[PDB]
């Protein structure tokens, strides 16, 4: 049999129903979202780390001349300069009164440790949710593991379970990401093929050990200004080390609803957020006939004590009267209100007690032993202690805080105003009626 | 070290100190909701959650209170007038039981 129910977007929330047969007793069916897996669709951009500038020997033609050329290196600058004045501790590299003539060049270089420092801008798109279901039902546990889709049933004993679609959608990530070192940081990377000096990205490439590179970090060539051979270099300080800097605080301590955040499927799990619709299909043998179930009779309900706790501290009784030995469950058809254990055993004249939660002080409800239903009411009380971080809110409220002694009291308070009018109106209408007898 | 303040959110809230694992604490009520069979200051518990939607019901019963009364002051005030459309200077009064009615 196929049955449909949603179950909020949460761990550790165990959620209870039951399937409604002619001639099969209720079937107590308990669903817990094991975890969630939120893995989306991404494209890796580029890398970039700290660099290196290349400084090579230069080209020294004297007494002569010589032309530039450039270099398909990425970054490259290349410049002239004659009257150089060339000395080593050597002396004078060659001679000629001042005719000589120098060229100088540069490029750049990821580093060595760039290889374990890589930084790689990634760009996402289309979150899709993977969630973990565990289904309890008879006894028997069993287990699936479904993408959120409605339309893609998973596999667990041939079985096909749907959930979803999410009634909202809800991604940490945004368009333009980045990774690094196993932290992951919210930025919109410029776009490859843009070089900025002093930025974010500067040096870009398709893989970490590509020949072909394109960068740009205004680099500019000084004149030979000292006695021996030498290339002063200016440049801007690198985007990489600027970026770290001051990047800012991680993801980690920004996801809304905690989402943990792992690396290597660049994915986040278990975060909470929205409802699930799903359907369950069980197998009709799962069932059992009503004749063989246990017969109950005359049952009672009473609040022992209860307490308006955050955590399942309510507290109930039931004592029946039954003609079989055997097992019945035990559920509550109303959503403000959660049961602990789904069944139990049955005596003659047995009575148990139910431990439950509830999300609102008025106590009232109705809940069924076996397939008998009973209405059983109480107060509750909030508790000394009000901060805990264990499940809480099974169900969220419905506006149901108001008390019983407040509809008494706020019903006492509106006054038939109207009624009042009305009567007024009908003996003004009696008495105009009696005066225009005169 | 020091103390530092928290308003914990009324859902929940992290805790991340120290490069031990974090911990999850939750927020819930304390006020004193519930009456005790008699006369209570209620009102103080629903102040303290929620401070929207709690002074609006305060504000709508005054003004329904407020215009049915003056409804009824309205309406008894000209139903006495009109029951005295009895200007009837000549007769007595038509009925005394409606003067007791009047005044
Ligand atoms: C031998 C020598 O140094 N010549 C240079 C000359 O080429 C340049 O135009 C001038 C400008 O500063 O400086 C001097
Ligand atoms: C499940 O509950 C039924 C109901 O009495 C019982 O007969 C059966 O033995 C239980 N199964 C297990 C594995 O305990």
């Amino acid at each position: 049999f196929e049955h449909a129910t949603t179950v909020p977007n949460v761990p550790g929330i165990p959620y209870k129903a039951l399937v409604e047969r002619a001639g099969y007793a209720p079937l107590n069916l308990e669903i817990t979202v094991v975890s969630s897996e939120l893995t989306p669709s991404t494209n890796k951009e580029y890398v970039t780390c700290k660099f290196h500038t290349v400084v090579p020997s230069p080209q020294v033609k004297c007494c002569g001349s010589l032309e530039c050329k450039a270099s398909s290196k990425a970054d490259y600058t290349c410049r002239v300069f004659g009257g150089v004045y060339p000395f080593m501790w050597g002396g004078a590299q060659c001679f000629c009164d001042s005719e000589n003539t120098q060229l100088s060049e540069a490029y750049v270089e990821f580093a060595p440790d760039c290889t374990i420092d890589h930084a790689v801008a990634l760009k996402v798109h289309t979150a899709a949710l993977k969630v973990g279901l565990r289904i309890v039902y008879g006894n028997t546990t069993a287990r699936l593991d479904t993408f959120v889709n409605g339309v893609t049933p998973g596999s667990s004993r041939d079985l096909k379970v749907i959930a979803g679609p999410i009634s909202a959608a809800f991604s940490p990530f945004d368009h333009k990401v980045v990774i690094r070192k196993g932290l992951v940081y919210n930025y919109d990377f410029p776009e490859y093929g843009a070089m900025n000096p002093g930025a974010f990205g500067d040096i870009q490439a398709s893989s970490l050990d590509a020949t072909d590179i394109v960068a740009r970090t205004d680099i500019r060539l000084l004149k030979p200004s000292v006695k021996n051979i030498h290339v002063p270099y200016t440049q801007a300080v690198s985007g990489y080390e600027m970026w770290k800097n001051n990047s800012g605080r991680p993801l980690q301590e920004t996801a809304p609803f905690g989402c943990k955040i792992e690396v290597e499927p660049l994915r986040a799990t278990n975060c909470a957020y929205g409802h699930i619709p799903i359907s369950i299909d069980i197998p009709d043998a799962a069932f059992v006939r009503s004749s063989e179930s246990p017969t109950i009779l005359e049952v009672s309900c009473t609040v022992a004590d209860c307490i308006y706790s955050a955590d399942f501290g309510g507290s109930l009784t039931l004592q029946y009267k039954a003609n079989r030995e055997g097992h019945c469950p035990v559920h509550s058809h109303s959503t403000t209100a959660v049961l602990k254990e789904a069944t139990t055993h049955v005596t003659a004249t047995g009575s148990i007690t139910l431990h439950f939660s509830t999300s609102s002080p008025q106590a009232n409800f109705i809940v069924s032993l076996c397939g008998k239903k009973t209405t059983c009411n109480a107060e509750c009380k909030p508790p000394a202690d009000h901060i805990i971080g264990e499940p809480h809110k099974v169900d969220q409220e419905f506006q149901a805080a108001v008390s019983k002694t407040s509809w008494n009291w706020l019903l006492a308070l509106f006054g038939g105003a109207s009624s009042l009018i009305v009567v007024g109106l009908i003996v003004l209408v009696c008495s105009s009626m009696l005066i225009n007898t005169r | 070290t020091t103390s530092r303040n928290f308003s914990v959110g009324r859902e929940g809230l992290e805790y991340v100190w120290g490069n031990h694992e974090p911990v999850r604490v939750w927020a819930q009520e304390s006020a004193p909701g519930d009456p005790h069979g008699w006369p209570h200051e209620i009102i103080i518990h629903y102040y303290h959650r929620h401070p929207v939607y709690t002074v609006i019901v305060l504000c709508g019963v005054a003004l329904a209170i407020l215009v049915g009364t003056a409804s009824s002051a309205a309406c008894i005030a000209k139903a006495r007038r009109d029951c005295l459309t009895p200007y009837a200077l000549a007769p007595n009064a038509t009925v005394p039981t409606a003067l007791a009615v009047l005044c």
